[PDB]
């Protein structure tokens, strides 16, 4: 309406700064998406033959029959579901997001932590997992002696993700709430066009039809006052909401760098248990991490001591803890029961027996 | 005698197609699970508006009369099914003290095994009729189920109503009240389910 | 001008809003029915003395009055409350035609609240009366040799009539010392008297036949109304439209929807109307808004060049080199079949740059070089050498400490 | 005058609301800068890509108008060869793993 | 007051979205408290000695 447009000009810059605020939101959504996924310099791709030593990534790698999404990414896309208002496309299409998660994933499988530090350097996957076990204080032979079981436990645990996300949407409540909050905001902004704000009618041409020139302008100024307060409320609410999504995108960009591109020693950051590695999967308006962790699972009580005294000398374990099976003494690594005989190699001396509270008497073998 | 209305007495409130959607509306409706009067023919009050229904296989009902006096001093509705069409007149009838059958006028119009159901209301000088018909197997009562009454006529009568009576083998009368309802439209744009929002706390939650 | 600047840096800037204007107006209404019988009423068989003026009532019909002034057959024509050419649009609760015979000198009197012995003593009209006097000279019919005495009017009353006071009282008007006794004489007269119409009378004394149309609108809704026009049904173009009083601006299109027999309008989830039934040929039309969207200008920055390309955001190029992106219609840039890093963003994987003869080009952005990592189950890569690298990272820490004096910003002095 | 008061008051309420939301974005950045000075400058972080790309050696703070600039020094591995490799080697019937 | 309330309805959804906003603040305080303290699945207890 031209008759309303001429009144709206009396309010000055208000209408221009609402577009500038929403443009600042819109530009940032591409920055949030870029800084999560674009952490990889090259689109790394998988070898044609899947010789990863028994670990089975086929559920999380790309499927050419799928957009080129993985099987788990196709589940994640199924479980999430105009009066001068416009919606704009994202800069990266869902196919480009899935090509970035493919590159991050194929780099991680074929080259470990190395592609984050510089160029991707290949290493066999069973050896990569053996050096991810050293990162949690479990000696690498604990992997090679159990490699078939460790692979079965991993393959089984990925199978439970397919069943979980096939059978319930409930885990995606964080992504679905972000769709629902933007829908509830626009439904409210549109329904506020029907409100009177004290004008004789909310239909603008009905005000112009019922009333004389100067009498109508005093009523149109009520629709302008209410519709301007309605749009200012929506833009202020989107600014507060975008600051919460940006805090989540900065956390997602940090879990990309520290969980996927490396191995975090930060407790409960990359899931519960001691962290081994994690895999990114795309989802509508977000990211999903599959955090793979070592959890210790059966235990026994053992008698223990801070040190053992040989001929006057107190011996302490280098890397381990002393334990007894009731009649013999051994040293073990801490996070997995593997007893070794106590020797001049497994231990170091420091002073006489008498200083240490709770030392015990046992023979140290000297090979 | 009286009978439970169950979920019956909903009608299409407006001339609008809506599809795959739940619509909230405030209007005169018969409240869910209200008791209604049962008959096997007094002048009844009209109140704000009426739900009228019968169980039938014989066509023994033939019409209705509506007005303020329902008698002589002022214009009054006569509605009759002539066994071929509906016939309506609004005359100042000096009518008899009871119904009779073949077994001044400002305006006129022309069109057990079943339930026949109807709603009558008068707003801003327009008299509204809505109806539905279905086969039934139950003998004594309004059948527990759901279907919506559709508009028949929308007549600009300019006449007041506060009392009415039946012209005529079993029938029911209930009264509309101002209520809020949530109405479910399916993909064909028919109403297929409804909630009476004030019925109970679960209905408020829905 | 958008930037308030003479230098423009490299980028994409929103300068304006595009909007497809309504090209024409569509109007649609029901098939017309039940025309009111005015041309037959103006040819009625009978007329009345004006003290007992005769009314015919009209209801439940559509009205045309244009014949009553487009035909020069009527020797006098006047209208009140509404202009004669506007009546054909309007609605009334009741309509009436009021009929009588009087001399030509008294037809001028018949007007809202006005004076004159026919208005004042026979057919008084209120100050708000809406209606028309249509009248014709009837000296060929109503006049008689030796005079016609069959037509009467009230010549005497103690006071003037109220609106429509159809007074048919008949007692002798006493005008002096003579007692009345129901008989005329010196200063005693019958209150009704006659024009005595002779065919040799002059035009002011000659009889006119009169029909006065009288119109009435009340708290009870209309029973008589004017007819309405309708247009061709222009699908696939931006128009203003009106169906049965539902107004809007949009593009009308065919639809698969099946409105129930009583349903006329279709609504979206936000109650916004999105379909209609045409009242004349009962197809269901989907309604869609006429296209709009931001206009953005892509520029390599005026430091490098004055060339620009423009993006009509979300617009299809049919509605405005020209190229259709999924972000909207792009104008002034070449679609290039290569891919490069994103220089200036557009959307949906499209970016634009200025490159080699140089022109603005639009291309699908490339995410990085492809790389097959040389994986094998017994091969490892170990670095022979290293580089120390120094990286700059920049973080904002504090704003400028503004404070504003609220009563001096708002008022001051 | 009450129209000028009503409009100028709403114009100032809008500015103060934008500054409250904008100052919270700068506080999030000032808390990140305070964290990088503790973890990158005062120490040696092992958090990947936190203190620049490559393996972190150290970083140096430089001031700037309304902010801070960190010069992050990192080791990047630069030239490589392929080699044949094995998880363990077998000697006198027993398996040796690299210490 | 009903004479005021029937005027406040002419402003439409402003009241509903304020009650919804403060309910959003209020539920989030119980979330914050569970994020911090409820990091433990069992109530561990120290021995008598
Ligand atoms: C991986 O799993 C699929 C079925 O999900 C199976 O056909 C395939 O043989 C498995 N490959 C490996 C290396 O275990
Ligand atoms: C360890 O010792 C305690 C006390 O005798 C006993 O309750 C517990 O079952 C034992 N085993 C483990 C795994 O804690
Ligand atoms: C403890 O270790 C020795 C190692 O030779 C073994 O013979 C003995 O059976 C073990 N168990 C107990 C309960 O002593
Ligand atoms: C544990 O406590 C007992 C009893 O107080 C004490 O004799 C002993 O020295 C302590 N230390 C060890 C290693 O048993
Ligand atoms: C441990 O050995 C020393 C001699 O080497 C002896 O004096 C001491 O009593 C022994 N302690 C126990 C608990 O046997
Ligand atoms: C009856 O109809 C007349 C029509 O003018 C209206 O004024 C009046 O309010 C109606 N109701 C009653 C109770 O008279
Ligand atoms: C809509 O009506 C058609 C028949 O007109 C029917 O085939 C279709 O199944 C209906 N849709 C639904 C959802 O029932
Ligand atoms: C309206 O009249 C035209 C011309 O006779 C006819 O084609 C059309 O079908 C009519 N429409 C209705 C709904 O009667
Ligand atoms: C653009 O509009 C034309 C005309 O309606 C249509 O043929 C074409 O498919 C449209 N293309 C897109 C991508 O919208
Ligand atoms: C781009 O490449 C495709 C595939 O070779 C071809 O169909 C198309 O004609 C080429 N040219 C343009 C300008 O798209
Ligand atoms: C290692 O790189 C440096 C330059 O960074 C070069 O001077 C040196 O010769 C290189 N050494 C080898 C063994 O490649
Ligand atoms: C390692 O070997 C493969 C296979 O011969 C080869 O493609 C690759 O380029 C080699 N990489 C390096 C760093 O020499």
């Amino acid at each position: 309406s031209t008759e309303c447009s001429n009144l709206l000009l009396q309010y000055g810059s208000f209408c221009t700064q609402l577009n500038r605020a929403l443009t600042g939101i819109a530009v940032e959504q591409d920055k949030n998406t870029q800084e999560v996924f674009a952490q990889v310099k090259q689109i790394y791709k998988t070898p044609p033959i899947k010789d990863f030593g028994g670990f089975n990534f086929s559920q999380i790698l790309p499927d050419p029959s799928k957009s080129k999404r993985s099987f788990i990414e196709d589940l994640l896309f199924n479980k999430v579901t105009f009066n001068g208002l416009t919606v704009l496309p994202p800069l990266l299409t869902d196919e480009m997001i899935a090509q970035y998660t493919s590159a991050l994933l194929a780099g991680t499988i074929t080259s470990g932590w190395t592609f984050g530090a510089g160029a991707a350097l290949q290493i066999p996957f069973a050896m990569q997992m053996a050096y991810r076990f050293n990162g949690i204080g479990v000696t690498q032979n604990v992997l090679y002696e159990n490699q078939k079981l460790i692979a079965n436990q991993f393959n089984s645990a990925i199978g439970k993700i397919q069943d979980s996300l096939s059978s319930t949407a409930s885990a995606l409540g964080k992504l679905q709430d972000v769709v629902n909050q933007n829908a509830q905001a626009l439904n409210t902004l549109v329904k506020q066009l029907s409100s009177n704000f004290g004008a004789i009618s909310s239909v603008l041409n009905d005000i112009l039809a019922r009333l004389d020139k100067v009498e109508a302008e005093v009523q149109i100024d009520r629709l302008i006052t209410g519709r301007l307060q309605s749009l200012q409320t929506y833009v202020t609410q989107q600014l507060i909401r975008a600051a919460e999504i940006r805090a989540s995108a900065n956390l997602a960009a940090t879990k990309m760098s520290e969980c996927v591109l490396g191995q975090s020693k930060r407790v409960d950051f990359c899931g519960k248990g001691y962290h081994l590695m994690s895999f990114p999967q795309s989802a509508p308006h977000g990211v999903v991490f599959l955090h793979v962790t070592y959890v210790p699972a059966q235990e026994k009580n053992f008698t223990t001591a801070p040190a053992i005294c040989h001929d006057g000398k107190a011996h302490f374990p280098r890397e381990g803890v002393f334990v007894s099976n009731g009649t013999h003494w051994f040293v073990t690594q801490r996070n997995f029961y593997e007893p070794q005989i106590i020797t001049t190699h497994n231990t170091f001396v420091s002073g006489n027996c008498d200083v240490v509270i709770g030392i015990v008497n046992n023979t140290v073998y000297d090979p | 005698a009286y009978t439970n209305s169950f979920t019956r007495g909903v009608y299409y409130p407006d001339k609008v197609f809506r599809s795959s959607v739940l619509h909230s509306t405030q209007d005169l409706f018969l409240p869910f699970f209200s008791n209604v009067t049962w008959f096997h023919n007094p002048v009844l009050p009209f109140n704000d508006g009426v739900y009228f229904a019968s169980t039938e296989k014989s066509n023994i009902i033939r019409g209705w009369i509506f007005g303020t006096t329902l008698d002589s001093k002022t214009q009054s509705l006569l509605i009759v099914n002539n066994a071929t069409n509906v016939v309506i007149k609004v005359c100042e009838f000096q009518f008899c003290n009871d119904p009779f059958l073949g077994v001044n006028c400002t305006f006129e119009y022309v069109s057990f095994k079943n339930l026949r159901e109807f709603v009558f209301k008068n707003i801003d000088g327009y008299f509204k009729i809505y109806s539905k018909h279905t086969p039934i197997n139950l003998v004594r009562d309004l059948p527990q189920g759901f279907s919506a009454l559709e508009p028949l006529v929308d007549l600009p009568i300019g006449i007041n109503i506060t009392r009415f009576q039946t012209l005529l083998a079993a029938y029911y009368v209930g009264y509309l009240q101002p209520r809020t309802f949530l109405l479910k439209y399916n993909e064909n744009g028919t109403i297929t389910d409804a909630v009476d929002c004030a019925l109970d706390p679960l209905s408020e939650t829905k | 001008c958008t930037l308030k600047s003479f230098t423009v840096e490299k980028g994409i800037y929103q300068t304006s809003n595009f909007r497809v204007q309504p090209t024409e107006s569509i109007v649609r209404f029901p098939n017309i029915t039940n025309l009111c019988p005015f041309g037959e009423v103006f040819n009625a068989t009978r007329f009345a003395s004006v003290y007992a003026w005769n009314r015919k009532r009209i209801s439940n019909c559509v009205a045309d009055y244009s014949v009553l002034y487009n035909s020069a057959s009527f020797s006098t024509f006047k209208c009140y409350g509404v202009s004669p050419t506007k009546l054909n649009d309007l609605c009334f609760t009741n309509v009436y035609a009021d009929s009588f015979v009087i001399r030509g000198d008294e037809v001028r009197q018949i007007a809202p609240g006005q004076t004159g012995k026919i208005a004042d003593y026979n057919y008084k009209l209120p100050d708000d009366f809406t209606g028309c006097v249509i009248a014709w000279n009837s000296n060929n019919l109503d006049s008689k040799v030796g005079g016609n005495y069959n037509y009467l009017y009230r010549l005497f009353r103690k006071s003037n009539l109220k609106p429509f006071e159809r007074d048919i009282s008949t007692e002798i008007y006493q005008a002096g010392s003579t007692p009345c006794n129901g008989v005329e004489g010196f200063n005693c007269y019958f209150p009704l008297q006659s024009y005595g119409f002779q065919p040799t009378y002059g035009v002011g004394y000659q009889p006119y036949r009169v029909v006065v149309l009288s119109f009435e609108l009340l708290h009870a809704p209309a029973t008589v109304c004017g007819p309405k026009k309708s247009t061709n049904l222009v699908k696939n173009k931006c128009v203003n439209f009106n169906f049965n009083g539902l107004t809007g601006t949009g593009v009308l299109t065919e639809s698969n929807k099946k409105f129930l027999p009583f349903q006329q309008f279709g609504r979206d989830i936000d109650d916004t109307t999105d379909a209609v039934r045409d009242p004349q040929t009962l197809e269901i039309l989907d309604i869609t808004p006429c296209s709009f969207g931001g206009v953005s200008v892509i520029t390599p920055g005026t430091n490098t060049s004055n060339q620009v390309a423009v993006l009509y955001q979300g617009v299809n190029c049919t509605e405005v080199n020209v190229f259709q992106t999924r972000a909207g219609c792009l104008i002034g840039a070449e679609h290039v079949n290569n891919s490069y890093e994103c220089d200036i963003p557009i959307g949906a994987g499209i970016c634009a740059s200025y490159q080699t003869s140089q022109s603005i080009i639009a291309y699908t952005m490339s995410l990085g070089a492809e790389n097959s990592v040389a994986y094998s189950n017994n091969s490892i890569a170990i670095p022979i050498n290293f580089t120390i690298s120094v990286t700059t990272e920049i973080l904002p820490v504090s704003m400028t400490k503004t404070s504003v004096d609220c009563t001096m910003y708002i008022c001051g002095d």
